[PDB]
């Protein structure tokens, strides 16, 4: 598994799941403690 | 979809390559080429 | 699994299952093998299969046997599409000639130790000399990568700097069989066959081999590994 | 830096990409984008042109001094290619291997005879002309094709090849590698 | 046309003065369909305009005589050109539309009724109206159905449609008894989409195609019916945001989804985009680079089974990792196409040695040429070829523009999808401004964060 | 046999082997055998 | 002024002066890219070859410091960052010189090694006639090369130097001996005294150099930084808010 | 202080650091480009280079960089530096199996 | 720095960076191939800034 280089597609599928819940979640407490989620906007640079 | 690519562009009247800085590009790009995973490659195209 | 339902299904149906890795196995007939008919034959669809790959180890205390090692690689290790000319007499004695195919198989296997022992899995060029029953000989054994093989510093044998050129001093070193010379002498190898379950209606043979051949000496180092090969082939008389 | 316009509403002047050029006893037509070398290849070597972006894309000429009539007194085209082996380049790889394959013993090059010809001037004289595939043991550029081209003056043995890589050949440069093949007359 | 003060949008949401102007809203929608289809005409004549038969339609930069010629019109048997007149035809319809809904939303664009509300109560509707537009809801998905339909009859009864899978390399057909298993039907949507599999990627026969177009067009006019006969739940109601620009932001993801799937279909697929037209994939030019250099070497005397690479595990021939005989080069990684030019030659265990040793076929062999001669590999100045290659060939693949393009519309699109899905959460919570400056949340809870 | 764990100071390896832990992780026995399948209760395993 | 006399020394130090000799602080980059101690060598030898007593004699006429100054391992600019410490830890230090390689074809001609430019870390082997164009080259490829050595048949002899009149025929050394002539003179270095690692380190000079530009520019900032406190001594705190 | 777990306490402070990140990075460039003017460079690590020189498996994408720089000069030189007329032929220029 | 230090450090102006957008490429192609502009650790902590 380490020579085909499985831990690999672990570690960037975890990353891309990590990634886009952690903007989902800028929004999701700009929501909550009252501010305007572009934040999540300006992060789907990064993203992209 | 690659990039600029004004590789021999520049020609003149006699039809004699005006070698350019794209040029220089193109031939640091051949440098960076040829062996760039250098014992992967069994055809001469690396449409790959 | 026989030969016969193998060409019965189509390559939707064994993509990604592992069946075009396995070889076909004779249901009918009877193992006394003495059965098949005598005379000259011409094998085709001739096929190869290993069932354990061990390497062999010199032991600490001064013992000496095989050990159980781990594959590297997925499930790349037979060879199909054997081609060659046989010979049966009536007392039993056989040769075998061995002519071209997917003859060579590179594969790479762990020893438990964090070790990695490449190999080329031949069966190449192989005479095997004897009865029905088992019949030995030796085979051609290439080493491994190609005489143009380029190292992380460039050289090898055909193409290449021949010397480390990021030193301006190690040019001239001990490290001669490293930097000067490349080692590329092609071993030879020992195989062991056993026929069994031959299908005398339609040619059909099989059994179970034993493969010892030398391993990887990567280009003029450190010495190769003689490795213990066991696995079922099968075959078809004309 | 004379007082002349500008180039302006005269249609183009040069397009078929190749510019005429002559040199001793002989004439042929060179491509207008590839740029003469001055690494002499033969000891024997009046003229040689490449192409600016690929050195492989190159092309030359050869005067040696003949010890026989003509062409016609070295015989068949196998027997003619088969003393004229120094231009395609030996090995200098020695060692035996087998790990490569589809080539004979201690060899990592081939030489394959992709054709011959027998075209004849305009009176009498005969323009030998051949093609070599020449490959690797890594097949680098898949391999190269040699378009060789020979004849005979008053002395002077003159033979050509327009050495080009096999991507070349069919990505764009077939078409003038046979245009410098076929305009190589010589007077 | 309104000013900042009596709408509170600027000029760069000049439309946002328009969300509560239902009919200046659907005469925007009609002068942007019209928009679109003029596009559709526009494109079909100018490529038609600049049509060179002889050549192939994929080197010229075509991409809609492919759409018409995979609908099945002017062509024959091996996918070669024979008739632009249906494609004349689809284009001047297309440009008479758009002049007829250019002249509509310019009507309702500057003297249609403001709201509809007051005047056409079945076209009269809020953001707020669950019943009224789930019925227009229903009636689109009823259309939409009514379409694949449309796209089924032309399968069936109307001529039939192009298959590039047809014995001999490629022809017009009839389709008969579709795919209408549900197992079969429905794998694809529960299929993972990486290699090997790719999710709805791999639909590879016409039978199947048609059979999922009558399973989404019977389905969409059960949802259709669905819509217009029922009402919203109350667990519906009360997870979702129910205001335009919810609705907006809802389709817009949707969309978004479906530009990177159409972007992953442009990259892959050439069932349903056969190469004949759009030009070969990247995976179907390195096997055909593959494949002609394997005959090559044939044909002058060399033993592919035998004669390893420089690697030592196969120039011409290697394994996969599940076991089976592919192609050699770095192609291996490349290992799971499916064009129509490989199966013949592929047998039990992967290619069949015998099968490419012995019997070649001239079209197999001259279409893997043509392939390998023009990859989708090329500069956006036109220019084919990698990075290094000089400007000699005129060729970027439509697949290749295809595919990105259809990524910066996807992409966009999802961020445009959270944008307005943002403002609708805000929106609801009524919060569209920002902070009360006397009604902090945050300076009436705990400290320590 | 020549060079055991107290030839080569080992501390708490004698005090893993004393109560059972004797396999290995790494393919080997102390006692000069091969380790065909050590299980979870290792050496390293006990160290994780 | 501190910094504007940095840069002056930085100046001085690398383009070389009355004030800073070679013998001392060691030789420019400019020198060896200039050729100035081989054309020194060679015009000694020009004279004193053009009078009788050929090039096998009279190379030991040559001084040994000068064959010494001859060398890209004597070039300031051929260490890196991070090659730390003494350029004796780097190469090894010199024990003799073994004389200047002369090589020869199997027609004649003498041929010549490309000397290695400042700016590469590695250069390739080549074999120059006296017109300019290359005659051999170390093979990379092997296959289908027609320049080698092996099939040329080109000998390296020497003269005045711990190996005197010794001609190398054989393949290897004289490809060896090539490759260590591309560097310049030939030398031998002791090594295992110092364990040294191969590669080239940096000059006294050079390692002042760059201490002194770095210096220099953050004394630039200074300047700025400071030029703005004494203009501005009065606002620091704040500003007049009026 | 709830996504990334550290917050600014100071506007002044937060529009200083603001001016301090690419005014620093900007001066140790320029100190990095000023070391590199005499040819003081980071180019090879010398453990790493040493162990791939004994060990021809020992394959690192520091390797793989160190290799692709000498083709960089490799092919720089010739058609880059015409003061030099470095006539480099076809054969020395390195390259790898096929293309 | 770059378009005096780096000149003056080395043997001319040539060796400088030229005033053009390509020439600036190649410039930076240059430093990546003679100089491993990537590995050198003020460069680390320019892009990091
Ligand atoms: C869970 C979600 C995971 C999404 C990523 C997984 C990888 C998807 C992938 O492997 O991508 C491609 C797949 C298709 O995979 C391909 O599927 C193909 C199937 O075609 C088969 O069938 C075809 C029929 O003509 C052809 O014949 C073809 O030759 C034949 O092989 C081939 O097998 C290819 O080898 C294989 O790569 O797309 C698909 O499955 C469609 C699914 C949508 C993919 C979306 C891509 C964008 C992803 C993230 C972008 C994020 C944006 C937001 C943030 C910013
Ligand atoms: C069909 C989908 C759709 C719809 C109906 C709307 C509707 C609306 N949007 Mg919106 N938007 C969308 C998609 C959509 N958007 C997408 C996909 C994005 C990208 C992330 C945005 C980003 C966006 C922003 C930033 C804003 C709006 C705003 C608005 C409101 C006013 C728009 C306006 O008049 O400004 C005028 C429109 C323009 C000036 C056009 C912009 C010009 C662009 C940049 C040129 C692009 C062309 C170029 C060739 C594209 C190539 C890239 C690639 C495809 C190759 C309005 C109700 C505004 C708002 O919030 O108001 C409440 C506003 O702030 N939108
Ligand atoms: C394709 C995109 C699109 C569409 C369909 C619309 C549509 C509309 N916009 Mg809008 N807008 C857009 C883009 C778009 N906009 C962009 C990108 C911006 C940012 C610059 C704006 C900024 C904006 C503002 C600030 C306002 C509108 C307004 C309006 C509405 C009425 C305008 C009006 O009646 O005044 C008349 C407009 C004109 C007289 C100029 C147009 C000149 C003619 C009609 C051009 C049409 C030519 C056409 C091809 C002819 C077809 C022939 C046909 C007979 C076959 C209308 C429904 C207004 C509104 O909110 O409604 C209350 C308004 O306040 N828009
Ligand atoms: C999205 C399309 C759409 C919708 C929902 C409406 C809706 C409406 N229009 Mg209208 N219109 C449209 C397009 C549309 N229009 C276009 C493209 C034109 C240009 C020809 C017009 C020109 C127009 C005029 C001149 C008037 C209206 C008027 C009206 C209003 C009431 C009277 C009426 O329905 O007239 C009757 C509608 C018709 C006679 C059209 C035929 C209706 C059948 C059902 C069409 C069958 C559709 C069929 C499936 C084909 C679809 C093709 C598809 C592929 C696109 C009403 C709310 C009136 C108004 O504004 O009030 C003052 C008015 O007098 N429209
Ligand atoms: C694109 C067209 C479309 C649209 C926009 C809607 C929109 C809506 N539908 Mg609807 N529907 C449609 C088509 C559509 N439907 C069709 C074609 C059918 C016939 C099968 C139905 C049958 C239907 C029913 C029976 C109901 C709705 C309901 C609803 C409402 C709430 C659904 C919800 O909670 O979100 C989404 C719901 C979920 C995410 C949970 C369901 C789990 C999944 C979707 C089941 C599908 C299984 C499948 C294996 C999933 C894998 C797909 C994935 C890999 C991409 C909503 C406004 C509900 C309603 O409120 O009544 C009006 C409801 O009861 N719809
Ligand atoms: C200015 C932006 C722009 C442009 C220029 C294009 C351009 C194009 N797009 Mg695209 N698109 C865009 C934006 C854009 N798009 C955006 C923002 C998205 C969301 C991300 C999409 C999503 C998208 C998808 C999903 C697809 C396209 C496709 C296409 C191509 C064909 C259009 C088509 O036929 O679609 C579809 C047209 C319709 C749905 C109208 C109805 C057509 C009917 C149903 C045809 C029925 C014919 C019938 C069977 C004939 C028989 C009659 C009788 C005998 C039965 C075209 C070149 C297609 C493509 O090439 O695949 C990649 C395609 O599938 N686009
Ligand atoms: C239940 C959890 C657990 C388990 C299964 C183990 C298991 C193990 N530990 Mg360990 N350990 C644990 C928890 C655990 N530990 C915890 C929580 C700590 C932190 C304090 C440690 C710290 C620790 C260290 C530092 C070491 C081990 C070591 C070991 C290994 C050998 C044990 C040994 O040295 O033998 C012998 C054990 C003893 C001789 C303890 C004697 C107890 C005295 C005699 C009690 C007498 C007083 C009592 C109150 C009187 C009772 C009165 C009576 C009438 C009832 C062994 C695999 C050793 C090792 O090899 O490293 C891996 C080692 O050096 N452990
Ligand atoms: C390549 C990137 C780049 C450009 C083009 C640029 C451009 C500019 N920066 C300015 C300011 C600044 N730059 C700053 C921080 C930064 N600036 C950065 C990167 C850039 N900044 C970075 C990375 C930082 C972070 C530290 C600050 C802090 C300031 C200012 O105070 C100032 C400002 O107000 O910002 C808006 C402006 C004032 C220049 C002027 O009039 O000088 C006057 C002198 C002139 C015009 C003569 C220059 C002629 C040059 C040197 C020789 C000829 C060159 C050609 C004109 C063009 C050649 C282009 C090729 C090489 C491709 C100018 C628009
Ligand atoms: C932490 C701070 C120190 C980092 C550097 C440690 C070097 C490790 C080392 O080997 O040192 C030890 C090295 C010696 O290193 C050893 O030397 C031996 C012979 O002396 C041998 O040659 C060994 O091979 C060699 O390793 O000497 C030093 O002390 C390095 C001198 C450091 C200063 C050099 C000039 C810097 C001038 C300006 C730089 C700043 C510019 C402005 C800011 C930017
Ligand atoms: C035509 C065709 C076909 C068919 C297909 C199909 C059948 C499809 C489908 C499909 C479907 C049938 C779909 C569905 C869907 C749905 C969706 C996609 C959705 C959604 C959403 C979401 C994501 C959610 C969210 C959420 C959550 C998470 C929970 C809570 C709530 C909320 C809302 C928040 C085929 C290919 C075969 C063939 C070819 C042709
Ligand atoms: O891995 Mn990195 O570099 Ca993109 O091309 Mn294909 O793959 Mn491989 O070769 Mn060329
Ligand atoms: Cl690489
Ligand atoms: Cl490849």
């Amino acid at each position: 598994w380490l020579y085909n280089g499985g831990p690999y597609q672990l570690v960037v599928c975890h990353f891309f799941l990590g990634v886009c819940c952690y903007m989902g979640r800028e929004w999701e407490l700009s929501y909550r403690l009252g501010m305007r989620p572009w934040i999540a906007v300006a992060y789907s640079a990064p993203v992209a | 979809l690659n990039g600029f690519n004004f590789n021999q562009s520049v020609v003149d009247s006699n039809g004699r390559v005006l070698n350019t800085w794209a040029d220089i590009i193109n031939r640091a790009n051949l440098g960076m080429e040829v062996m760039h995973e250098r014992n992967a490659h069994n055809f001469p195209l690396d449409l790959a | 699994l026989t030969y016969d339902e193998l060409q019965g299904l189509t390559y939707l149906q064994v993509k990604g299952t592992g069946i075009a890795n396995t070889c076909p196995v004779v249901e009918q007939g009877t193992s006394n093998v003495r059965e098949l008919k005598p005379g000259d034959y011409k094998l085709e669809k001739f096929c190869m299969e290993p069932t354990s790959f061990t390497v062999k180890e010199v032991v600490d205390k001064g013992r000496e046997e095989f050990v159980k090692t781990k594959l590297l690689t997925r499930l790349t290790i037979s060879q199909f599409g054997m081609n060659g000319s046989m010979k049966i007499n009536n007392d039993g004695s056989v040769e075998f000639r061995e002519d071209e195919g997917l003859d060579y198989a590179a594969t790479t296997v762990k020893l438990p130790g964090g070790e990695y022992v490449p190999f080329l899995f031949t069966i190449k060029e192989f005479d095997g000399k004897g009865t029905l029953d088992s019949f030995s000989g030796d085979f051609l054994v290439p080493s491994y990568r190609g005489s143009t093989f380029l190292d992380p510093k460039g050289r090898g044998g055909a193409t290449g700097y021949d010397n480390a050129i990021a030193l301006p001093a190690k040019a001239d070193a001990d490290e001669i069989q490293r930097l000067n010379n490349k080692s590329y002498t092609p071993g030879k190898g020992s195989a062991v066959f056993s026929v069994a379950k031959v299908d005398t209606e339609t040619g059909e043979i099989a059994g179970v081999f034993e493969s010892i051949q030398p391993s990887d000496t990567e280009m003029g180092a450190h010495p190769a590994k003689d490795i213990k090969i066991t696995g079922l082939w099968y075959g078809q008389l004309t | 830096a004379y007082g002349e316009g500008a180039n302006v509403f005269g249609r183009v002047t040069n397009k078929s990409g190749f510019v005429p050029y002559a040199g001793d006893s002989f004439a042929l037509l060179l491509p207008s984008k590839w740029n003469p070398s001055d690494e002499k290849e033969v000891d024997s070597i009046v003229l040689r042109y490449a192409d600016n972006f690929d050195a492989v894309n190159n092309v030359y000429v050869i005067a040696q001094d003949t010890d026989k009539s003509s062409i016609q007194d070295y015989g068949s085209p196998e027997e003619f290619i088969s003393q004229f082996g120094y231009l395609l380049g030996r090995q200098a790889w020695a060692g035996q291997t087998v790990s490569e394959g589809g080539f004979d013993a201690n060899k990592v090059s081939s030489a394959a005879l992709l054709g011959v010809a027998t075209e004849k001037d305009k009176k009498g004289k005969t323009y030998y002309k051949f093609e070599i595939l020449s490959r690797t043991a890594d097949g680098n550029e898949g391999g190269r094709h040699q378009l060789v081209k020979a004849t005979v003056s008053n002395g002077k043995l003159y033979l050509l090849k327009v050495q080009a890589g096999d991507k070349r050949w069919f990505k764009g440069t077939d078409k003038e590698c046979l245009g410098v093949l076929d305009s190589f007359t010589v007077v | 046309g309104r000013d900042q003060e009596t709408t509170g949008f600027a000029w760069w949401a000049g439309n946002a003065r328009l969300i509560n102007l239902s009919g200046k809203l659907l005469g925007a929608h009609v002068a942007h369909a019209g928009l679109i289809v003029f596009w559709a005409g526009a494109m079909n004549l100018f490529e038609v305009s600049h049509f060179v038969p002889e050549k192939p339609m994929y080197e010229q930069g075509l991409i809609l005589l492919p759409h018409i010629a995979t609908l099945g019109y002017g062509v024959g048997p091996g996918g070669e050109v024979l008739d632009t007149f249906p494609y004349f035809v689809s284009g001047v319809l297309h440009l008479i539309s758009s002049a007829v809904l250019g002249f509509g939303g310019v009507y309702h664009s500057l003297i249609g009724p403001e709201t509809l509300e007051e005047s056409y109560p079945f076209f009269g509707y809020v953001w707020k109206d669950k019943n009224k537009m789930t019925n227009i809801l229903g009636y689109h998905l009823i259309i939409l159905g009514c379409g694949a339909w449309l796209l089924v009859l032309k399968a069936l009864y109307f001529g039939g449609v192009y298959d590039t899978w047809a014995p001999g390399g490629g022809d017009v057909r009839i389709i008969s008894n579709p795919t209408t298993n549900a197992a079969i039907i429905f794998g694809y949507i529960v299929k993972s989409p990486f290699g090997g599999d790719g999710w709805i990627v791999s639909v590879d026969n016409l039978e199947d195609i048609i059979g999922g177009h009558i399973w989404i067009g019977t389905l969409c006019i059960l949802g259709g019916i669905w819509h217009i006969y029922t009402t919203p739940w109350p667990w519906a109601r009360r997870a979702f945001v129910w205001s335009g620009e919810a609705y907006l932001s809802y389709s817009l993801a949707a969309v978004s989804l479906m530009g990177f799937t159409a972007c992953c279909f442009a990259w892959f697929n050439n069932t349903a985009y056969p190469s004949e037209f759009y030009g070969p994939t990247g995976p179907e030019a390195s096997q055909a680079q593959a494949f002609t250099f394997l005959v090559r070497d044939q044909r002058l005397g060399a033993n592919v089974a035998s004669a390893q690479g420089p690697t030592g595990l196969g120039k011409y021939l290697m394994r996969s990792p599940t076991g089976e005989i592919i192609f050699g080069g770095e192609t291996m990684r490349f290992w799971d196409f499916r064009g129509p030019w490989v199966e013949p030659l592929r047998g039990p265990s992967g290619l069949d040695l015998v099968k490419l040793k012995n019997d070649i076929q001239p079209w197999q062999e001259r279409r893997a040429a043509e392939y390998m001669t023009h990859a989708p590999l090329g500069s956006l100045n036109s220019v084919g070829g990698v990075a290094t290659e000089i400007n000699a060939v005129n060729f970027v693949s439509p697949r290749s523009w295809l595919a990105t393009s259809h990524f910066c519309l996807g992409f966009f699109f999802f961020v445009g999808h959270l944008w307005h899905a943002g403002r609708a959460r805000a929106a609801a919570a009524g919060f569209e401004k920002g902070i009360d400056r006397v009604d902090e949340p945050v300076l009436s809870m705990r400290p320590l964060d | 046999v020549l060079n055991p764990m107290w030839r080569q100071g080992m501390f708490v390896l004698p005090f893993l082997t004393r109560l059972g832990v004797t396999q290995s992780w790494g393919g080997w026995t102390i006692s000069g055998e091969t380790s065909s399948n050590p299980g979870i209760w290792s050496y390293e395993g006990a160290a994780a | 002024a501190v910094f504007w006399a940095a840069f002056v020394v930085a100046g001085t130090m690398w383009y070389g002066s009355a004030a800073t000799p070679i013998e001392l602080f060691g030789p420019t980059r400019y020198q060896w890219d200039q050729g100035f101690f081989q054309q020194e060598i060679q015009k000694r030898v020009a004279q004193s070859t053009s009078e009788g007593l050929s090039v096998s004699e009279a190379w030991a006429k040559i001084p040994e410091k000068l064959a010494f100054y001859d060398y890209i391992g004597n070039n300031p600019a051929k260490g890196g960052l991070f090659r730390t410490g003494a350029m004796n830890s780097g190469d090894g230090i010199a024990v003799g010189w073994l004389g200047h390689a002369s090589f020869k074809d199997q027609e004649g001609r003498e041929l010549f090694v490309r000397r290695m430019p400042t700016f590469f870390e590695t250069f390739p082997v080549v074999l120059i006639d006296k017109d300019g164009v290359v005659r051999a080259d170390v093979p990379f490829r092997k296959a289908e090369s027609k320049y080698s050595i092996e099939q040329v048949g080109v000998s390296v002899t020497f003269y005045g130097g711990e190996l005197n009149g010794l001609t190398f025929t054989d393949p290897s050394t004289v490809k060896k001996y090539a490759r260590k002539a591309q560097l310049g003179e030939i030398f031998e270095f002791d090594r295992s005294t110092l364990q040294s690692d191969g590669v080239f380190r940096s000059s006294p000079r050079g390692w002042f150099t760059f201490g002194h530009l770095s210096f220099a520019l953050l004394f630039f900032f200074g300047h700025i930084w400071h030029g703005s406190r004494t203009i501005f001594r009065d606002v620091f705190a704040g500003i007049d808010e009026d | 202080s709830q996504i990334f777990g550290v917050a600014f306490s100071n506007k002044r402070w937060l529009h200083f650091f603001m001016l301090f990140v690419p005014v620093t990075g900007l001066w140790m460039s320029a100190l990095g480009v000023v070391g590199l003017a005499l040819n003081l460079r980071a180019y090879d690590f010398v453990s790493q280079e040493i162990r791939a020189a004994e060990d021809p498996e020992f394959e690192t994408f520091y390797t793989k960089n160190i290799l692709l720089n000498e083709g960089i000069r490799a092919w720089m030189a010739a058609q880059d530096q015409p003061h030099e007329k470095l006539t480099l032929p076809e054969e020395v220029l390195p390259r790898g199996n096929a293309l | 720095s770059v378009f005096l230090i780096y000149p003056l450090g080395q043997s001319g102006w040539f060796f400088a960076p030229s005033f053009g957008v390509a020439s600036i490429f190649r410039f930076i192609l240059f430093f990546q191939g003679f100089h491993n502009w990537t590995l050198n650790p003020f460069h680390m902590m320019g892009v990091a800034g």
